[PDB]
């Protein structure tokens, strides 16, 4: 919760690089998980062979991380509005776009970036409108 | 196995799961929850298969790993409350580990990989066991811990299980699994308004039962564990086929049947409490369940299978065995909608 | 600290005789000299342990024997004995028992 | 799905372990008897929600009773400074504390 | 939770006492006409699952699924009614209790209020 | 929070009972029998505040009048008692049954010069009435205030306004 | 050192708990299972519990694992898998002692360790009550009442060990 | 709390973890929850002495209890594993999959 901490702190549009650097981290703990879940559910023939894969997970979600914070946060700076969701939409598609080219595809960059960027619009909406993916029990 | 060991074991296993519901000490309900794996392995066995070895393997070691976690989790929370009461849980780290031992039992994901390995292994009459009345001592703990509870573990066990159980049943023909699947993704749904409702949890997992009961007991009528052998039954019995198609049709949630009643006040509680995202989240993956029922409606009634010659000698005998609650279960579970608003009685 | 000197001392005592008659003996010169079926009777072994919890839940009944509820306490003690003569009995009667 | 039955019928199942201030054989107190008693008399009827703050003064006490870790933690203080004390040479621990004196009956 | 820890709640008590305070459900009610329907449809499914004929066989079966259904869904209406019976006494006296919770809110008539215009050009 | 209000030094000075475990079991029953009063109320005073400095007091009667009754035995008995608490005191467990004749010794000595009797057996474990001029401990507790209960009950039960009111149903 | 046996015997514990966690041959695994079962009567045994602790010594180690060994031996394999026979097994061995030693070294250097709860460096005999049991053995008492008090455990107890002879026959039936 | 719980929860943790990571043998899994079973007595005993709970001085033996009756339920099915494919080999256990 602590990068997740890191990345929202920085204010939206400002210090471009910070806000790269924690997305780049938060991209890098989930391709971590994700390479530790593959690792335990698809075995790996070698040693070597579990780090390449988890290397390649996670270099894949931190080079998304990284677009990401960096094309939003640059085009939140450059159109001087911060609360705009187009900012997140846009990084999230260049985030997908990164996919497609690391899974060396274009179908897959397409969908991605009209997934991903969709999703990121939609999150930036969740912090400006303060939707919660969690509500606390108030009933 | 003699019968009268057979009812013996079973009223054990029904004895554990009251135990589980009846005491108010944490150590009693462990102890329950042990009974009920001590009984129930055996009964998993009844027809002696490797695969039932297999089976009752997997389920003992899971089953006996979550034990642990729970003791460990009551041990912590003694330790730091000095409390045996099932009440509010005074140590987070309790808390979690309670709840996880809690899903393992219930089969929500990530610990969902035993249900369909187990449910495939053992006979239809285990499996309908196994996904019905083993479900009810765990969720009881659930409801009476749930002010503890933190909502977010439960919610994103309970989404996962929703979207696991879609996933994995497109991709089977296997009828038992099909079922596990399907138990996971309704135990999803039940474990989503554990925080909000726990009165949801119950008529959730009341209607579950019913529907489940009913597809259970339409399977082992028919003697079908594969798509085809199902298929297979439109030519014999055409009539269990079809309300088998009508059963399946609730499963889905599909209006206005009666497994579209869960979903609903399921929804209706998430919103009243601002989940809005979460229950839309739900709904839409409820519609990989939906498909994988509507392919197996296709493949058994509404589209007819070739069958096999041999099928004339089964039109001359009659079935030798009836299963008096199936036609009220089937009621139940397709045609009791417009009689939602009881749900204040379980209240 | 008595108990863990006797238990040193013993062990060590034991271990000192393992020595002089492991290597001590070994020094002295020689020459060249060369050199399962599943039980399914382990059954006994498995019921042993069941009854050795019974054993287990057996031995505070001399301490138990000291409360003033002496009904109580002597039904649930003849309670737990016929419990386990009931277990002898029906592995008995289902040729359970079938040692060797 | 606590159905009660042990409240409806009148019969103490398991309730007689449930506290450690519940009766014990031959009257043997608890360790923390009376701070558990103080909790469970101030959280009574007046439901969980409320007892959780309306009571956390006896449950914070209950629990140090339980636990002890500011009781050892202060003493952990005591002894190190005690020690830092000795290293510095500034103090000298009474000789009834060394043993040179009797301890009281 | 909820009702679950009203106090006074007798555990495992399907009707309590203060109950019968509340009108009983009329015999015709709705309810239980469909509960009856529920029975009989009950009926139907149960001699068409053993192949007798659907509507003829077992009058006697069709009856006793028919009483059983009505019979049950007579209680369960009432502990319905006296459930939702309670919740609206333990709504109205607690609105009573804090009276600052729910404020009594000035009515203004709708010349009074400003509601802005939105045309449909 | 608060400082603990321990006792002075000075004041927890209390003439000693120096003498041994032989020494006070071969006069327990007589010890209890004579000096019963200050010990009850000791007890009592003990049980009742739950604290241990509110009673030093009586603790200090206590040892007082166990020293006068060791003085009362050394003056009038002082031989007997030595041999059999010298006899009590081989034993490893202190058993009363293997120095009978010194007991027997004792006590005939005691009822002579003293007249005490030794009480009989299930005597000096009855419980006993104490009269104390010392107040009740209101909170002995030291308890808090205990928080008001919810109010409940408020009276009749009445139908729904307009049913279960849950949707779209009208009953 | 005598200020710090119940410290010895917990680390000897999780030594032995190491140890057959690495999973050697379940022959090495049982001796690791055995020790650490001494150990905890001794740590038992230390906080008063005599009767429980000599309980493990007699149901546990001469007990549930007398027959893991009589079981092993019926399925005897190849060879006896030691800690060094895998790579994996004597490098988590290894492993496991270190992570015992670096929270034993932080608790220590710093008074109060925190890995996912707080504990304090001071001694266990810091806990101990003052109080006197008088002429009775409190662990003796309270566990004679679960034939004066404890009737219901005594019942379902029993219940389920009956039902775990017929259970455990019916496993082994194998049609 | 003293240090000697954050051993024997230490104890519990790498007990639980070995018993997650199964190597090849079903009886060293069987040793990882029999050993899990002896660290929740200990940690329940230590809790149950230093609190004088004295009438919780018999749920370690129950526990206990259904600690042997669970270790019995293991060997129970290990044995027909082992007859049925003709080691304890966790590997053998495929036939179910998904």
């Amino acid at each position: 919760k602590t990068l997740l901490h890191k990345y929202s702190d920085i204010p939206e549009g400002t210090e471009c690089h910070r806000k790269a650097y924690a997305s780049t981290s938060i991209g890098g703990a989930t391709g971590l998980i994700v390479s530790a879940y593959s690792i335990a559910l698809k075995p790996p023939a070698s040693f070597l062979e579990g780090v390449a894969r988890t290397g390649r997970y996670t270099f894949t979600s931190a080079a998304i991380g990284a677009i990401f914070g960096l094309t939003s946060c640059i085009s939140a700076q450059v159109r001087e509005k911060p609360d705009d969701p187009l900012n997140y939409f846009i990084g999230g598609c260049a985030g997908g776009l990164t996919l497609g080219a690391r899974t060396r595809s274009y179908g897959i960059g397409a969908a991605a970036c009209a997934y991903m960027g969709l999703t990121a619009a939609l999150v930036k909406m969740g912090q400006l409108e303060g939707w919660q993916v969690f509500a606390e029990p108030k009933v | 196995m003699n019968p009268i060991i057979y009812t013996t074991l079973i009223m054990t296993v029904m004895s554990g799961t009251m135990l589980v519901m009846i005491s108010s000490h944490w150590l009693l309900i462990w102890i329950g929850f042990e009974m009920n794996l001590l009984a129930m392995i055996p009964v998993l066995m009844k027809n002696f298969n490797p695969r039932a070895t297999e089976a009752a393997t997997k389920y003992f070691l899971t089953q006996a790993t979550a034990s642990m976690m729970l003791m460990m989790a009551i041990i912590i929370n003694l330790l730091y409350s000095g409390q045996w009461t099932i009440t509010k849980m005074f140590n987070p780290v309790a808390m979690t580990m309670m709840t996880m031992a809690l899903a393992m039992k219930l089969g929500l994901s990530p610990f969902h990989f035993w249900v369909p390995e187990v449910t495939q292994g053992i006979s239809l009459q285990a499996g309908l066991l196994l996904l019905t009345w083993q479900k009810l001592a765990p969720l009881s703990v659930l409801c009476q811990i749930s002010q503890s509870i933190n909502p977010n573990l439960m919610l994103t066990m309970a989404m996962l299980s929703i979207l696991i159980g879609g996933w994995g049943g497109l991709n089977q023909t296997q009828l038992r699994k099909i079922m596990a699947y399907s138990s996971i993704a309704h135990m999803g749904w039940m474990t989503a308004v554990l925080p909000y409702n726990t009165t949801m949890t119950i008529l959730n997992l009341l209607i579950y039962i019913t529907m489940t009961l009913a597809m259970f007991m339409l399977l082992i009528h028919s003697s079908a564990t594969t798509t085809l052998s199902l298929s297979h039954t439109w030519n014999k019995m055409p009539v269990i086929t079809s309300l088998m198609m009508v059963t399946l049709l609730s499963m889905g949630g599909l209006p206005p049947l009666s497994g579209f009643m869960p979903k609903w006040m399921i929804i209706q509680e998430m919103t009243k409490n601002e989940s809005i995202i979460m229950p839309t989240l739900m709904a839409m993956t409820a519609l990989l369940n939906l498909y994988f029922y509507m392919r197996l409606a296709y493949s058994s009634s509404l589209t007819m299978f070739p069958s096999t010659n041999n099928m004339k000698m089964k039109w001359q005998f009659e079935h030798t065995k009836q299963m008096k609650l199936l036609p009220t279960m089937i009621v139940l579970s397709t045609l009791v909608l417009p009689m939602t608003p009881a749900l204040s009685s379980l209240n | 600290m008595n108990i863990m000197l006797t238990l040193l001392t013993n062990v060590t005592l034991a271990s000192l005789l393992v020595l002089i008659a492991f290597w001590l003996p070994q020094l002295n010169a020689y020459s060249e000299k060369t050199s399962p079926f599943s039980m399914k009777f382990f059954l006994v072994a498995i019921t042993f342990l069941l009854f050795d919890l019974e054993i287990a839940l057996l031995l505070p009944l001399p301490w138990a024997s000291q409360t003033n509820n002496l009904k109580t306490m002597l039904t649930m003690a003849l309670f737990l004995l016929i419990l386990l003569a009931a277990s002898l009995a029906y592995e008995w009667t289902q040729k359970g028992l079938e040692w060797a | 799905p606590f159905f009660d039955v042990q409240k409806r019928l009148g019969l103490d199942l398991d309730r007689w372990m449930t506290i450690q201030s519940a009766e014990q054989p031959h009257k043997i107190p608890g360790r923390c008897h009376a701070f558990e008693k103080e909790w469970i008399e101030c959280a009574h009827g007046i439901g969980g929600i409320r007892a959780e703050k309306e009571c956390k003064i006896e449950f914070d006490d209950f629990v140090e009773c339980l636990l002890r870790q500011k009781t050892m933690k202060r003493l952990s203080a005591i002894k190190r400074q005690r020690d830092k004390l000795i290293k510095e040479g500034k103090y000298t621990p009474p000789p009834h504390h060394l043993g040179k004196e009797d301890p009281r009956p | 939770t909820m009702m679950s820890g009203r106090p006074g709640r007798v555990p495992l008590q399907f009707l309590p006492n203060e109950a019968r305070s509340l009108p009983p459900p009329k015999l015709t009610d709705p309810r239980l006409v469909y509960m009856g329907f529920l029975g009989y449809c009950s009926g139907l499914i149960d001699n068409a699952i053993r192949r007798r004929p659907v509507v003829s066989a077992g009058l006697h079966r069709q009856l006793l699924y028919v009483t059983s259904f009505v019979f049950f869904g007579y209680y369960l209406l009432k502990r319905q009614d006296y459930m939702y019976a309670l919740r609206d006494h333990d709504m109205f006296a607690y609105v009573k209790s804090h009276p600052e919770d729910f404020p009594e809110k000035d009515k203004k008539t709708y010349g009074e209020i400003l509601e802005e215009f939105h045309p449909v050009r | 929070p608060g400082i603990v209000e321990l006792p002075t030094l000075e004041d927890l000075k209390v003439q000693e009972v120096k003498v041994s475990s032989s020494v006070l079991k071969a006069a327990a029953h007589h010890y209890g029998a004579q000096c019963d009063k200050p010990n009850k109320e000791f007890m009592l005073c003990r049980w009742e505040e739950k604290d241990p400095r509110r009673c030093l007091e009586e603790g200090k009667l206590v040892n007082q009048c166990a020293l006068d009754f060791f003085r009362q035995i050394k003056r009038h008995c002082a031989e007997p008692f030595t041999e059999y608490w010298t006899c009590i005191d081989y034993s490893g467990l202190q058993l009363f049954r293997h120095c009978r004749k010194q007991q027997a010794k004792f006590d005939e000595c005691v009822l002579d010069k003293l007249g005490w009797v030794r009480p009989d057996l299930g005597e000096l474990s009855k419980v006993t009435k104490v009269k104390t001029d010392r107040p009740l401990p209101e909170n002995p507790y030291h308890s808090r205030a205990r928080p008001e209960p919810n109010p409940e009950a408020e009276g009749d039960l009445k139908p729904a306004k307009h049913g279960s009111r849950l949707f779209f149903w009208t009953m | 050192m005598t200020m710090y046996i119940a410290f010895i015997l917990s680390t000897i514990f999780v030594i032995g708990f190491v140890g057959f966690s690495s999973k050697p041959s379940p022959i090495y695994g049982g001796l690791g299972l055995i020790v650490s079962g001494g150990v905890g009567c001794g740590i038992v045994l230390n906080f008063g519990g005599s009767f429980l602790g000599l309980m493990v010594f007699l149901i546990y180690l001469g007990g549930m694992l007398v027959v893991f060994g009589y079981t092993t031996a019926m399925a005897t394999e190849m060879y006896p898998e030691v800690w060094v026979s895998n790579k994996t097994v004597f490098g988590a061995f290894v492993s496991g002692l270190m992570m015992e030693f670096c929270m034993v070294y932080y608790a220590l250097k710093e008074e109060e360790v925190e890995i996912i709860f707080k504990f304090n460096g001071l001694g266990d005999w810091v806990i101990y009550d003052t109080g006197d049991s008088g002429f009775f053995s409190e662990e003796a008492m309270g566990i004679a009442a679960l034939y004066s008090y404890g009737t219901w455990l005594v019942i379902v107890t029993g219940w389920s060990l009956l039902i775990g002879v017929v259970v455990i026959m019916e496993i082994t039936r194998g049609n | 709390m003293p240090l000697v719980y954050m051993n024997i929860i230490m104890a519990f943790a790498i007990a639980l973890a070995g018993l997650l990571m199964y190597r090849s043998h079903l009886m060293s899994s069987l040793l990882c929850l029999e050993g899990m079973m002896l660290s929740l007595f200990i940690m329940s005993t230590l809790i149950i002495l230093n609190t004088h709970f004295t009438l919780a001085n018999m749920m370690p033996i129950i526990l206990l209890v259904f600690a042997a009756c669970e270790a019995a339920l293991g060997l129970s099915l290990l044995v027909m594993v082992s007859n049925t494919y003709g080691t304890d080999y966790v590997q053998n256990l495929n036939l179910l999959q998904c």
